[PDB]
């Protein structure tokens, strides 16, 4: 009956003149890069890397709820209105500069880059091993929150025994504040998919790196999820280190480079063979000015998919990745006594902080839905909470009913009138954690005013009245 | 399929020749 | 510097094949080797209890995954078979003719 | 604050060891209302991690017994080498790389058509701030002096 | 027109012998070397890169 | 008359459906378009490429 | 990135500006004097090109 083919946002909705600029003050966080401090349960210093996804959840203002002083543009009988992302800047404050992260415990046997002879084994050859990782900048714009992509223990068809491999399985799920991006070491959940707890560095051990899913964000029928996205990623492997341990699969007894058995059995030093299970150390090289994404204004002119920049529920998802500013400071403190003149290892605690800076800036354009029936129930078809957060749909189906309403309702002499059950229960993303700015409180039409408005302006031609 | 908008290479394709699908 | 995840548009080949997928057949030839990324994963399959890391406990695995997703856009042609082209064709390639009619 | 974040005095070299390092406030010097602090700028930054060390001092926040650690978590107590961990406060040898002639955004001619903010060149109050940092130009050139007499073979 | 689409992050990938055919290092050598039965060594490396 | 309903039908479609360690061959349960003489054995007839 | 050797023209002033403190190895039997705090680096032009 109703319609099928998604069409584009552009045939029901119709845009204004009317152009709004909301931004953030200025937002800071500080942290500690690789772990989260706490007591023993309350976060005392929370993680902040510069390796994390930052995914703004934008509140804008109820645009039918404004007081435009003259309203006869459009009729709240029949239409409703809704803001349009035109122009985004993604501003970053700190310095370029590249920070470091490490394992005290890594599962490194030797460098096979170049071996002056040949090697041994025992227990516990673990090392303290450091690495930059890969060079990342993203940014995600849409009115949902984006789908990201990891690899993730499935369950096998038949049982397995101790210590054999897990079996892979690509995990869809929605990119959260403080999920950790692919380093080099691959879109992988570490937690499940690596017992030993040594294999990678400290902040991404026990975390899940993800990617964003673009095949399925771009192949989704609405194009919500995101509708503008830029990136940037570079990696080239800095050395190249072999693993310790059982080895689970052993090298096949058949030389197929040369049609023939081999074994070192010639040679007494080489008959064991050495672990060949590789991994390069990523290493995100130079940094630079020239190549950033960030503190650019992006002007939304044609978006990706059918969803032509509107920001439906009043909602607008901005998600961030920026390996470029991942400098970690070095704080120390003197402990014991400010009194020695000699130094001493012992005599100071050694910190380590990182911290960001981020400032977002938006140009909104106001666009007006007239909500005949085909309209109707192509939004409702689309997603439904945008007809029942603008009243207008469920027209009211009881009639009224006696509740009786006891006089005394605390006596021994009646039954209990308890009731009064419910909690309110509205929010859907109540399970996810994302970086909630508020710009409600922030919307203004004097773009001139404002950086990115007068870019806005300037870019449109539309200079200033004198 | 011959419902091109539908599809990320095919609205593509579309934006490309310019041949943008009737408005209903 | 990424070859992949653009549209081509095939607006004129390098020979006289101009784009026609004769037999009904594509054959599309693919290396990449920027994503070529390693995951290394490991099991505790020797080592449920253990406090103490031990090399003999742990067994470790190499795997890879790729992931691909083709999308082509097809144009409808027609062909009117005279004794010219239907010559021309059987020099062509005979399989073409045996696997239509005529 | 190198001079009140570092009571060790030693973590970073001499010349910014007791300095406060600075970086431009460009985002509060673009929202200032009437576009003065700056009405033009340029940049040109780059660095890569050139070598990868540790410090030594007593440990501030030990690294946490759970997933957190990484490698480290899974305790070489059974193993004299490794029960005691090696500190993981990590720092990077910054290194800007080649410097280039075609790279230089000085010795050139700018001109000042339009600026960022409200304030278009005008030079109130007869002054102007010209604010200039080259790090392409920093080579420290080596003196020596004979003390002890030019006379010895 | 076409369009292959490619999924997972960017990243490189190294491959090894754990018996590798290498004598000695030449790049640098400081004096000269020596040799056996069975010189071979667990060695590893980055592919060309090819698109 | 029919609308899209607004959750979508992307199926997810393994290449290998008989290998361990993906969960189940993933269609046991026969919800959508089971002809109610499921119960009935007939002499089925396929005209679909007859016509 | 290298080092001169010499008899020290100016000293390191007793203050530390990073931390704010005055500093002396004079804990250990090593570091109680200072290595030589004049450093020189060896210049390198890079790839020479055709172009």
């Amino acid at each position: 009956t109703p319609v099928a083919k998604v069409q584009s946002t552009d045939e029901y909705v119709y845009p204004t003149s009317l152009f709004c600029h909301a931004h953030t003050d200025r937002l800071l966080t500080v942290g500690h890069p690789f772990f989260s401090v706490i007591d023993n349960d309350k976060v005392t210093v929370p993680k902040v890397s510069g390796n994390q996804y930052r995914v703004f959840r934008l509140k804008f203002p109820d645009p039918n709820k404004f007081a435009l002083p003259q309203k006869d543009f459009y009729d709240p009988e029949k239409e409703r209105l809704v803001w349009r992302l035109r122009g985004l800047e993604i501003g970053r404050g700190g310095p370029l500069g590249i920070g470091t992260t490490g394992h005290p415990l890594f599962n490194k046997l030797g460098d096979t880059e170049n071996p002056n002879k040949y090697q041994q084994g025992s227990k516990d050859n673990r090392q303290n091993t450091s690495m930059d990782p890969k060079q990342t900048q993203l940014f995600i714009v849409g009115c949902e929150p984006p789908t990201g992509e990891h690899w993730d223990v499935a369950k096998p068809c038949g049982a397995l025994e101790k210590g054999d491999c897990p079996p892979i399985q690509l995990v869809n799920s929605v990119i959260e504040d403080g999920d950790m991006c692919d380093i080099g070491f691959g879109n992988m959940n570490f937690k499940e998919l690596q017992q030993d707890r040594s294999g990678v560095p400290l902040d991404i051990v026990s975390t899940r790196c993800k990617w964003p899913d673009f095949l399925k964000m771009t192949n989704e029928a609405y194009g919500d999820k995101m509708f503008f996205f830029g990136r940037r990623e570079q990696v080239y492997a800095r050395h190249f280190f072999t693993r310790n341990g059982s080895v689970g699969e052993p090298i096949p007894n058949s030389v197929s480079p040369s049609d023939f058995y081999y074994a070192p059995d010639s040679t007494q030093d080489q008959k064991t063979l050495a672990p060949s299970v590789y991994f390069g150390t990523p290493s995100g090289s130079l940094v630079s000015s020239d190549g950033q994404l960030f503190n650019r204004p992006f002007w939304l002119q044609r978006a990706q998919g059918n969803n032509n920049g509107v920001c439906w529920h009043n909602e607008l998802f901005v998600t961030v990745v920026d390996n470029t500013r991942n400098t970690n400071f070095t704080i120390s403190q003197q402990t014991n006594t400010p009194n020695p003149d000699t130094y001493d290892s012992t005599n100071f605690k050694n910190y380590l902080r990182h911290v960001e800076q981020f400032e977002l800036s938006l140009i909104a354009q106001l666009c007006k839905v007239p909500l005949d029936p085909g309209v109707l129930a192509h939004i409702n078809t689309m997603n439904p909470t945008i007809l029942e957060n603008w009243n207008l749909g469920f027209v009211p189906p009881p009639q009224q009913s006696i509740s009786d309403d006891y006089r005394y309702i605390t006596s021994s002499a009646t039954r209990c009138p308890d009731q009064n059950p419910p909690k309110e229960r509205e929010d859907p993303y109540k399970g996810l954690i994302f970086w909630e700015v508020d710009l409600t409180e922030r919307f203004s039409q004097d773009l001139d005013q404002f950086a990115l408005g007068r870019k806005f302006l300037y870019q449109a031609g539309i200079r200033t009245a004198v | 399929s011959q419902d091109l908008d539908q599809f990320a290479l095919g609205r593509k394709f579309l934006y490309q020749a310019g041949i943008r699908t009737a408005v209903t």
